[PDB]
């Protein structure tokens, strides 16, 4: 058991608002800390089955982070089984959303600008050791400039959540790096699936093509027919043929996506691949 | 078609007893029993109209405006009607689900059969051959769709002797409007639909061909069996889908069933969508006038296997 009072910010009320979307990872909440929260709301069957243990060290892992373009992780507090995790709140659009508006005007420009932002912080990530599964364009904030990285980490938790069949969305599965997909398999939790620090720059490759073609590199399939699309590496080669972009451009997104996982750069790398561009 | 005459009868008796009902709502049904998870769909007692209807329940919490294009389109289902398709009520929307009631089918699914019976005998195969052939041409010549996912759990029979499709893909919008597929452990994909190239109904008649091996062996054939296993008689998805593309096509054994029907099958797996059979020519093939010919009591079996 862990509560508020542990925390570096100064902890004295939190009023609970609006919810704003529920997912598999319980239900986020728009709060109040005198500025604006976001409270993710869990509740754990693991009866103290070390989930609690590997819960209080993952979490004061986030302790020790602070970054302009990551999310202030701020609170944890935990009266199992229900737990909640405090974040701080963004505003503006989501990554997402943002890319695919007909009135949104990315350049060549606004496009490097971004990706560095989110290398820079996905970098501090990577050098405090934190393997940010689960990135994707629906968990990035872009405010007039600002951009955010969102919901870091979560996966490493094994909270309740369903039967025997996958469960699947196609959103997910093309960021999804092929070491990941093969692994797959009913009765198998995301825990155990192989997120990596290369798995993290995969998925930033996704990103990068969301910044390029404002859509994600496979038509809505049948999530089958993704899977091995994916698993099989060929799904990537064709979408890299399909249509070009640039030789700059796809430089670094057929380096990000790269079958052998120890042929994808570091985040670092990436930094200096974004500045010999247009 | 090739409509006969009591087929139209019993076309006739269920539009009959189409307009016995004119609207839907949740309070009309009262649950009977539970059939299967997938959505799940429920045995129900309709109150206003004595009819016994199967009721699909698809959870799903989207806006308003989309659902009312989703349902436009999905209207059009009351119009197909074919005594090879299950008959369709209607659809509303109500509480977080869209519920879609369609006529009950008291043998349930090829697979629940399948597992009572251990295998399917070579001589029933042939009919539903004939049944699902012809179901597969009037949805093309008549409504222009192809079927999508056609696979055992969704082959319906009853007591009277009828065979019936379910759950084809009718609506566009449905199919993108729907963020989250879900995958199992069986996968009758084809290999072509499978690479995301273009397809067409050729990839329903590898579905065909695969779910019959199936049935007729009492297994799911891939992976194949062993040798020592066919005599008798723990594995990642990808590593099936990786098989379908890539490896030889399931096949019969060549001992215990006609040349006919291993040709058949075999016509219905060739990976090469454009060398496999189309329906014009499974039509025409043997096995099809050699079973369309048999005199088989249909029903007496089913009843004696599931024990009525
Ligand atoms: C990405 C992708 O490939 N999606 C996909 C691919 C193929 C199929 C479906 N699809 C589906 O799977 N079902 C199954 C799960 C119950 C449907 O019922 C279903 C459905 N309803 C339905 C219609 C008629 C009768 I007679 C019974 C019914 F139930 N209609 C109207 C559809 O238009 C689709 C498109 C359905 C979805
Ligand atoms: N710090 C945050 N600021 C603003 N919105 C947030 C924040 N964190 C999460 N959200 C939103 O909360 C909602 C639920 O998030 P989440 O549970 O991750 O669902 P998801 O990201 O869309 N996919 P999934 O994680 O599988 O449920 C989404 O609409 C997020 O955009
Ligand atoms: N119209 C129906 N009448 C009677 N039983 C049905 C009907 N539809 C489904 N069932 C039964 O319910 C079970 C579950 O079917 P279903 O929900 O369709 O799962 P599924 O077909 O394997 N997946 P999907 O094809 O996407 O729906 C089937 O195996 C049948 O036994
Ligand atoms: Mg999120």
């Amino acid at each position: 058991s862990v509560y508020l009072q542990e925390w570096d910010i100064p902890f004295e009320q939190v009023e609970l608002g609006e919810p704003i979307g529920q997912g598999r990872w319980g239900r986020v909440h728009r709060g109040r800390w005198h500025g604006e929260v976001a409270i993710r709301l869990l509740e754990m069957d693991g009866h103290n089955q070390d989930h609690l243990k590997l819960f209080k060290k993952e979490v004061m892992n986030y302790r020790q982070t602070r970054h302009e373009n990551v999310v202030l992780f701020m609170g944890a507090c935990m009266n199992p089984p229900h737990l909640a995790i405090i974040t701080s709140f963004c505003k503006g659009r989501t990554l997402h959303s943002f890319v695919r508006d007909p009135k949104t005007s990315l350049d060549i420009n606004k496009t490097r600008q971004i990706a560095q932002e989110i290398i820079k912080g996905m970098g501090y990530l990577h050098a405090k050791g934190i393997v940010h599964k689960d990135l994707k364009s629906k968990n990035v904030f872009y405010d007039n400039g600002k951009v955010v990285i969102t919901d870091f980490g979560l996966f490493g938790i094994s909270g309740v959540v369903r039967e025997n069949q996958l469960k699947l969305s196609h959103d997910w599965l093309c960021y999804l790096a092929p070491e990941i997909v093969r692994e797959m398999t009913p009765g198998k939790d995301e825990d155990q699936l192989p997120f990596s620090k290369a798995a993290d720059v995969y998925a930033f490759g996704t990103v990068w093509y969301e910044l390029q073609a404002r859509d994600w590199p496979l038509k809505n399939q049948a999530a089958e027919a993704s899977i091995w699309q994916i698993g099989s590496g060929e799904g990537m080669k064709r979408v890299l043929t399909s249509v070009s972009l640039g030789k700059e451009v796809s430089e670094i997104l057929s380096a990000c996506w790269a079958f052998d996982l120890q042929e994808r750069p570091s985040f670092s790398l990436l930094m200096d691949m974004l500045e010999k561009l247009p | 078609l090739e409509l006969d005459e009591q087929q139209r009868k019993r076309l006739e008796a269920f539009l009959t007893q189409k307009q016995k009902v004119g609207e839907l709502k949740d309070d009309d049904f009262e649950k009977i029993s539970e059939l299967g998870a997938g959505g799940v769909v429920f045995k129900v007692s309709h109150k206003p109209s004595g009819l016994v209807m199967a009721r699909k329940l698809i959870h799903l919490e989207i806006k308003p405006a989309i659902r009312n294009q989703i349902i436009r389109e999905l209207q059009v289902l009351h119009e197909c009607n074919s005594p090879y398709i299950v008959g369709f009520y209607g659809a509303f929307y109500s509480d977080g689900e869209i519920s879609i009631c369609m006529e009950h089918m008291d043998g349930g699914s090829l697979d629940q059969v399948l597992k009572k019976a251990g295998r399917i005998p070579e001589q029933i195969l042939g009919k539903v051959s004939i049944a699902v052939i012809k179901g597969l041409t009037y949805l093309r010549e008549k409504h222009k769709i192809m079927h999508r996912d056609v696979k055992p759990s969704n082959i319906l029979v009853n007591s009277r002797g009828e065979i019936k499709l379910c759950d084809f893909g009718v609506s566009g919008q449905l199919i993108d409007s729907m963020a989250n597929s879900f995958v199992g452990t069986r996968s009758y994909m084809s290999p072509e639909r499978l690479q995301g190239t273009h397809y067409s109904v050729q990839s329903d008649i590898w579905s065909m061909g695969l779910s019959l091996v199936e049935m007729a062996v009492g297994r799911y054939p891939i992976p194949p069996p062993d040798a020592k296993e066919l005599e008798l008689m723990p594995m990642a998805i990808f590593e099936l889908l990786d098989y379908i593309v890539n490896e030889p096509p399931p096949k019969l054994p060549s001992a215990v069933f006609s040349l006919e029907f291993q040709d058949f099958v075999n016509k219905c797996l060739i990976k090469n969508p454009a060398e496999r059979a189309d329906l014009k020519q499974l039509m025409v093939h043997a096995f099809i006038k050699r079973s369309d010919a048999e005199e088989v009591d249909f029903a007496g079996w089913l009843c004696s296997t599931i024990g009525l």
